[PDB]
């Protein structure tokens, strides 16, 4: 069974992929391998950027698929058959898509709770350790789920920072406050 | 008379632009770097309070 | 990219598992979804157009639209007792009435 | 100081706590948006845009949640966050919206004194039951003789004023508010009316004369005006009847009495058309969506009469439909008609015929019955309806140079004099004690001797003569609202006395 | 089967979708309950969307529903309660009292959905029901096992007409009744509930002889449609398990049509002609066949019908016109002319009018009456243009009898002691036949046209003539 | 980096860009593709997500290379306004097409403005004279009024507006506006020349008229933001200056027409007939940016082109609510030979009452409306039977109605050529009298044909002598 | 299309492109969408009646619907002087021949 339903279209595939791989307890293997066979398509700079979008028949693409699994033999049997399904329906542009979703599904299994802690400027490393500590202490991460902090630089966040993870957010920015203020000026 | 009342409004817009101006000044100085640090430590303090 | 009405989560996990199709879709059909008395089957690959079909519920249908991803059966009877994942036998006799 | 007020604004921005949800904006434009994220949302809830726009949410989807913007889209931008209030849409209701114009959010837009609030209210309030309901009670008059006699309205009842745009539509409604003067001033708070006027899709200049006219007659000390102009956002225009209803419900709830005018529901449907087609609900006939009926139907039933344990409360409603093209076999007219108790059809032709504001008496009905009017005024108008029907039939025969007879020309003359008497006047309502004499006069055939031009001359003079001598008759009609054997004989002798001029 | 937990995925309005657990689904027409602030929301499963996701219709408001909100499966259809404690309760769509006199308490409950009875049972009408109003009685009688249809326009006194019937037919003719109101208004709810309290037909000391199912138009469209089902299901319970004779009453059944058109569009159904449902044909046919006489009781429905904008060839009135055994049309004009009954005496056809069922005298009189009115209407063009004195002697006599029949079709009504003030009087079917015949024969053309206005039989007309004379 | 983009699509004249960074764009901004044919101006109107705006095009999109570069200006489309901005013609792209050289920029202001407030209203309560009899009697103008005009733009509707320009604009409005959406380009040169000839525009210096024309050559989206551009010029006069304003529009139906054209492409689903599903909101914004303030009153004269002469369609219909007065022009009265072609039973005003224009004006006008309407009812009976086969009272009314109806024609100074009868203007004050006299039978002796093509009341009398001899 | 046809000034050489847009009417039609769209663009009409053309009068112009509003010089003077105010006259004539019976 799937644990929860995430993603809209091209998530029906990702859903289906996790639940097939669930019965063996090897999704982590499947997904890692998928990253490594997807990357070797990318490091095929012609016909792996020039055949993501439909351009050639179902059958030629299918044969592009056959050639991808003969050169990489570790991909797991669920992901060698998922490629067949995608090639027969004749799609490869939303190939990275199933891959991305399948990662989110997998990391719900690992029990990782991925998170972006955007700031105006890159913060210090000490500021980082302390946010990771605190966020664990706060009841937004009850514990049982292992937070990761990913630093991003966004000069579109003009002052302050925003901590984001799951459906729980604390927006403690300057940028919003300025926007609100600018509107409020009457006298 | 129209203009006289218009001038009362106008002075308020002249000072309105000091606010906009003052933002460019705040963000032009490494008070932009130092108060961004302050915002990270407020979040920590806030995170004990929830 | 495009969305097929055969992109159903039970159906997909079976193809991923390295299982092939066309053993439960011959004459053999399974309802995917039934709404407004319009059960839509994945299967019925030896069916004749206008041919009479019998569901597991106790309901009869004819198969006006044969489309590759699904078959738009028009139900003769009840919608109430019909539901997803039921066998739909292929009579092997086109719509016919006694004459005498 | 200009500086002092600025200092406050700056201290009043900064700081805020946890956000139930977040999502980043993507599709958005026309003042309609859909955001990606937002999974602790429920229907009718408000989400605070970080633009400083507030928008409630009306379409829920497991993709991109469709939030109706009350602002503009020139301050919404692709990437911003939106944060859920956790509180459903609400309007200030109190004793302080009265004597003010207020927009659909419920602020003054004319910069009058502060909104005093005693409470907040919700846009959907389930319409009364049948257990706390009660029979029709308390006659409501508009001060227009045809309206009162024939199609008499009661408080807790709905009768639909329908007809082609700007054929006096505004004067009909303004006359009604004006007649509530007699009662507003007079004692008893459950006899006083506090009217709530709703304006959807209307331009500012029109509202601004209108309010002026109410202040002149000292009727803008209880009038409340709810407005959502044509420029202002389509969700505020849809939202405008339902929050006006709540300013009325407070009156009904306290035991007090009020009247809510809904002008017009038809432009409301167009604001809702826009909203519905961009949140992908499929339309039915003439691109109005199939849940249009559902909108008017829930609304009108929140004005209905209540029992004595709830203080004899009634909110009364008078819906207004201006038909954009003419024809009442249109979609929007069939839907309001079913809900309401009446039609008070107004006609273009009758405008030119010299009745202004013009009313047709034959395509108007009241299924509310005759006891939603003054008791005195039922008796006198008892054959008024019957005379008029008889006229209409005989007139039809009369066309084509057809041979007339003496029996019919009594009817035809009779009918001709009554219509000339009836003819309304622009912006002037009247008091029921002085409507009761004229209709009597017409009915007992003391007006069927008097020449068409001098119908008016008799009308003015006859009323005038009564103020001087017979002020006892007027007082009794006002005081008892029913007519005595003794009182009729005298009234009858008074009529016989004045006939010439 | 056993309970399931599904979590909501899209609230768009009445249609609310649920995403139930895999390999385990509620069936079509089941009842799901979601605990809500104001009652318990019941969801009727009306489509399956595939991938173990249903699409359901709300019967209670869709204000503040979370998409992600647990949905219990009762495991079955929507079941209301039926019984002899249904009498006097005011019942609503989800099947619970809203008058708080207590729940209907019975060993038996039934689903709102049912299949129309089998061909073997079916019985036809052959008896002639008596209404106790002169127009109805002579020119359009009722048939006991009828599906009468009260088509009518605006301002006809719709409530008035039907309220008269309850005064006359209901007390006289045994058995219980169920009065069911589909998209009623709060003026009408109170006035109907009040009128049946006056007559001692609602006993708050006793049990009532009527039951009520009042669903109002301030409830969602979904609900307005399926309120009708609840009231019909109670009549089925009376007819079958107790065996009782029913004089069923439904109000206004155009409201069912309108409601049904609304949930059509939303459910994905493409719009059909003049903005009404496509599934018009089939919903009505299923509803109507249930209403019948069997080898148990006998159900005689009297259904109000509203003819939008006084056109009855519009697809909702005109479809219904066929399904209803004994049509009448009430018209704007006749109300204004001062005659109450508002019923058009000319357009009003029953499923039984023949001479070997109504009786040979009844048929020959009514055959004359129809002809006399139809002559006068034909003559109207001649009268209108050329002049009225240029018509023949036979035409003037026919015109004078016709005016007399038009004003000797005025009956007073007890429920129009408001509307008019003249109190209603009951007259027999037999008496009407006799009274009408004297007039045609020309033996009472000495009586003024106005001495035929709001009176009984012949006895009252002769007396009333003398009265105007004085 | 600056918000640069690439052209993903070119669907119609509704171009789509995709920015190559995740920096925030905004709506009612402008973007420029530097093309080898002049410049191209685009305007963001929707954000569809994934860094892809969808844009209105103000200039021709022919010959457009895709994947060709865009740049974001960073803000709204800005016109140049001034007080000496006058005597030049302005287009939606800022430039002159009259080639009088650069306009006087003092303040440059967004063509997109937030509609002023309800707390600032200086509603019309002073009458204006038009100098047409039919107009003065039944539906007279006011100052701050919003007048409407209905009909084609080729059947005498356009001729009607010319008369109005000749009278109202050479003696009122200190700075005045003409704004023309889908304006016929050669005719536009005629308006410009006639304005020069009557010495209203003197070079590109001080002048009491300015003009905005966006030709019907231009594609529908560009035409849509002509309207807006014009109003911005009107608002500067409104705000800063206290000097008298005017507005003349031919046609704002063409703004509505343009909206229907763009609607499919943008991503909207068209509502019935063909008109936009966003009609009330879109209509609302221009007409609340034509509104009276205490900063100055704004008399407006607006024209609506009626397609197939159905006025029952929602675009003509929804206008009346946003109107004070109308003087509807129709094909039928055009055939009857009555020029002006204004319906005399289809005119309305908010200045019509028995104490605004006073009791006497009203009384006269009422009687006129009853008389012509009585005649209109009896069209059947008169033609099918007769006038002697009709009652003597109705015959009197009918005889009277042919005289009053015929009299309503006023040969104009701009239809003087065609008719051959020199142009006329009949005063407001004269009008009340003129019509009052005929009503009392004081002039029901002289031909119906003398009531055809006359000026005042004395001329009706005088032509009677001309035709008799 | 239509604005490509139009008299020009001396600069562009004084050149003109005369355009008569020609509409296929079902016995006269100008109260329908397609005609009206052309009318608002054009300076006028050359309405010619169906009944009269057919009954062998050519030309056969109804001048209740034939106007042009720039046409104040666009004729040789010779055909204006002799044709003095005849355009008014035949727009009295229809009215005279209605009630002359």
């Amino acid at each position: 069974p799937p644990p929860v339903r995430l993603f809209g279209v091209e998530g029906t595939y990702a859903t289906a992929l996790y639940q097939a791989a669930a019965k063996n307890s090897s999704i982590d293997a499947a997904f890692q391998s998928l990253q490594k066979v997807e990357s070797t398509v990318k490091k095929n700079p012609k016909l792996g950027h020039l055949l993501l979008n439909p351009a050639l028949s179902l059958k030629d693409r299918n044969s592009v698929i056959d050639a991808i699994v003969e050169t990489h033999k570790n991909l797991d049997g669920y992901v060698v058959n998922l490629l067949k399904v995608l090639s027969e329906n004749n799609r490869l542009g939303c190939f990275e898509k199933i891959a991305s979703d399948f990662g989110v599904l997998n990391d719900a299994h690992n029990g990782l709770l991925k998170g972006t802690v955007t700031s105006a400027e890159p913060l210090d490393p000490k500021s980082f350790k302390r946010i990771e500590k605190a966020l664990s202490a706060s009841k937004l991460v009850g514990q049982g789920k292992s937070l990761k902090l990913e630093n991003v630089v966004k000069p579109e966040i003009k002052g302050g920072l925003i901590v984001e993870l799951g459906d729980k957010t604390v927006d403690l920015s300057i940028s919003t406050k300025i926007q609100k203020l600018n509107k409020v000026l009457e006298d | 008379v129209r203009y006289e009342a218009s001038l009362r409004q106008l002075e308020q817009r002249q000072l309105a632009k000091s606010v906009i101006s003052r933002v460019q000044s705040e963000l032009g100085n490494p008070k932009f770097q130092e108060k961004v640090l302050q915002q990270s430590i407020s979040e920590i303090e806030q995170l004990l309070s929830k | 990219t495009k969305a097929q009405p055969t992109e159903v989560s039970s159906i997909l996990e079976e193809r991923i598992k390295g299982v092939s199709d066309e053993a439960n879709l011959n004459e053999t059909g399974r309802v995917l979804a039934v709404g407004d008395g319009i059960a839509r089957v994945f299967g019925l690959n030896n069916i004749q157009a206008e041919e009479l079909v019998e569901f597991s519920s106790g309901v009869k249908g004819m198969a006006l639209n044969l489309e590759p991803g699904q078959v738009g059966i028009v139900l003769f009877g009840s919608d109430r007792l019909v539901k997803e994942g039921e066998l739909v036998k292929r009579t092997g006799n086109i719509v016919d009435v006694p004459v005498g | 100081e200009v500086s002092s007020i600025l200092e406050e604004r700056i201290k009043g921005v900064s700081d805020e706590a946890n956000l139930n949800e977040t999502g980043r904006v993507l599709a958005v434009g026309d003042g309609i948006a859909r955001v990606f994220g937002l999974n602790n949302i429920q229907a009718e809830e408000l989400v605070e845009f970080s633009s400083g726009v507030k928008g409630m949410a009306l379409n829920l989807e497991p993709g991109q949640v469709g939030i109706v913007l009350f602002g503009s889209d020139r301050l919404v931008k692709e990437g911003e966050l939106v944060k859920r209030t956790g509180n459903i849409v609400d309007v200030p209701v109190g004793p302080g919206l009265l004597g003010r114009v207020v927009d659909a959010l419920g602020n003054p837009i004319d910069g009058k004194g502060p909104i005093d609030a005693a409470g907040r209210s919700r846009a959907q309030v389930k319409a009364p039951g049948i257990l706390p309901r009660r029979s029709v009670h308390e006659p409501v008059q508009t001060g227009l003789k045809a309206v009162d006699a024939l199609v008499p309205i009661g408080r807790g009842q709905r009768e639909l004023i329908i007809g082609d745009r700007q054929t006096g539509k505004t004067a009909v409604a303004l006359d009604t508010i004006l007649n509530q003067k007699r009662w507003n001033n007079g004692s008893d708070e459950s006899k006083k009316l506090y009217c709530v006027y709703v304006a959807v899709g209307q331009k500012r200049s029109t509202v601004a004369q209108l309010v002026q006219t109410l202040e002149q007659h000292d009727a803008m000390k209880y009038s409340i005006i709810v407005a959502a102009t044509a420029s202002e956002a389509a969700p505020l225009q849809y939202l405008a009847p339902f929050t006006a209803a709540s300013i009325g419900e407070w009156f009904r709830d306290n035991g007090k009495h009020a009247l809510i005018v809904y002008d017009d529901l038809s432009k409301q449907a167009v604001a809702y058309r826009q909203l519905s087609l961009l949140l992908r609900r499929p339309p039915g006939r003439e691109a109005y969506p199939g849940d249009v009926f559902y909108l008017h139907s829930r609304l009108l039933e929140r004005a209905a009469k209540l029992s004595e344990k709830e203080g004899s409360g009634s909110l009364t409603a008078l819906p207004v439909i201006e038909t954009q093209g003419g024809d009442v076999s249109a979609y929007i007219p069939t839907n309001v008609i079913s809900i309401t108790d009446g039609q008070i059809f107004l006609e273009a032709e009758l405008f030119y015929k010299g009745i202004r504001p013009a009313i047709n008496v034959g395509l108007s009905v009241s299924r509310v019955g005759s006891a939603a009017q003054v008791k005195a005024l039922k008796q006198v108008a008892g054959s008024l309806k019957l005379f008029l029907a008889q006229y209409r039939e005989v007139a039809a025969f009369a066309q084509f140079g057809s041979d007339l007879d003496a029996s019919t020309k009594q009817t035809l003359v009779r009918g001709e004099r009554l219509t000339q008497l009836l003819k309304q006047n622009q912006y002037s309502p009247l008091a029921t004690e002085e409507q009761v004499p004229l209709i009597y006069a017409g009915v007992n055939g003391h007006l069927d001797g008097i020449e068409l031009s001098r119908i008016g001359e008799f009308e003015s003079s006859f009323l005038s003569y009564l103020k001087s001598n017979h002020n006892e008759l007027l007082t009794e009609i006002r005081e008892k609202g029913e007519l005595s054997k003794e009182l009729l004989a005298s009234l009858k002798s008074a009529t016989e006395s004045f006939v010439a001029t | 089967s056993t309970p399931i937990t599904g979590k909501v995925t899209a609230v768009i309005g009445a249609i609310v979708d649920v995403h139930f657990e895999q390999s385990e689904l509620p069936a079509i027409l089941n009842a799901l309950e979601i605990k809500t602030p104001q009652g318990k929301l019941v969801l009727e499963v009306a489509q399956h969307l595939g991938e173990n996701t249903v699409r359901t219709i709300a019967m209670d408001g869709t204000e503040g529903l979370v998409r992600g909100e647990k949905v219990l499966d009762t495991g079955g259809p929507i079941s209301v309660p039926v019984g002899r404690e249904t009498l006097g309760r005011i019942i609503n769509v989800i099947g619970e009292p809203i008058d708080e006199r207590g729940p209907i308490k019975s060993k038996l409950r039934k689903p709102i959905h049912a299949d129309p009875p089998s061909f073997a049972e079916q019985s036809t009408s052959a008896e002639i029901l008596e209404t106790g109003i002169k127009v109805v009685d002579l020119l359009a009688p009722y048939a006991r096992g009828g599906k009468i249809g009260l088509f009518g326009g605006a301002g006809v006194g719709k409530t008035v007409f039907i309220q008269e019937l309850i005064n006359n037919i209901a007390k006289a003719h045994g058995g219980f009744s169920v009065f069911t109101g589909v998209g009623e208004r709060t003026r009408e709810g109170n006035d109907l509930y009040r009128e049946m309290k006056e007559t001692g037909v609602i006993n708050l000391e006793g049990e009532s002889k009527v039951a009520l199912v009042f669903g109002q138009m301030n409830e969602p469209p979904g609900a307005r449609a399926r309120v009708a089902l609840t009231g019909l299901t109670i009549a089925e319970y009376f007819r079958d398990e107790e065996g009782q004779d029913v004089l069923l009453f439904i109000d206004n059944i155009f409201r069912f049509t309108q409601a049904g058109s609304e949930v059509s569009a939303l459910l994905g159904r493409i719009p059909s002609a003049v903005g009404y449902q496509p599934t018009l044909a089939t919903d009505m046919g299923l509803l109507q066949e249930r209403i019948t006489t069997t080898k148990k009781g006998s159900v005689t429905s009297v259904q109000a019908v509203y003819v939008p904008a006084d056109d009855l060839t519009d697809p909702a009135p005109a479809t219904t016109f066929a399904h209803l055994d004994a049509t009448t049309v009430l018209s704007r004009g006749i109300s204004e002319l001062g005659i109450y009954p508002a019923v058009d005496p000319l357009d009003s056809k029953s499923r039984l009018l023949d001479a070997a069922v109504v009786g040979q005298e009844h048929y020959d009189v009514a055959s004359k009456v129809q002809e006399t009115l139809q002559t006068y209407k034909s003559l109207q063009d001649i009268i209108a243009i050329l002049g009225m004195d240029e018509l023949s002697e036979q035409d003037k006599l026919t015109v004078e009898r016709a005016r007399k029949i038009q004003r000797f079709l005025s009956q007073p009504f007890a429920v129009a002691e408001v509307f008019t003030g003249i109190p209603g009087k009951l007259v027999r079917l037999k008496d009407t036949v006799a009274s009408f015949k004297a007039v045609l024969e020309g033996k009472y053309d000495n009586i003024p046209e106005h001495a035929f206005y709001m009176v009984g039989g012949i006895e009252d007309v002769v007396a009333k003539a003398e009265k105007l004379a004085a």
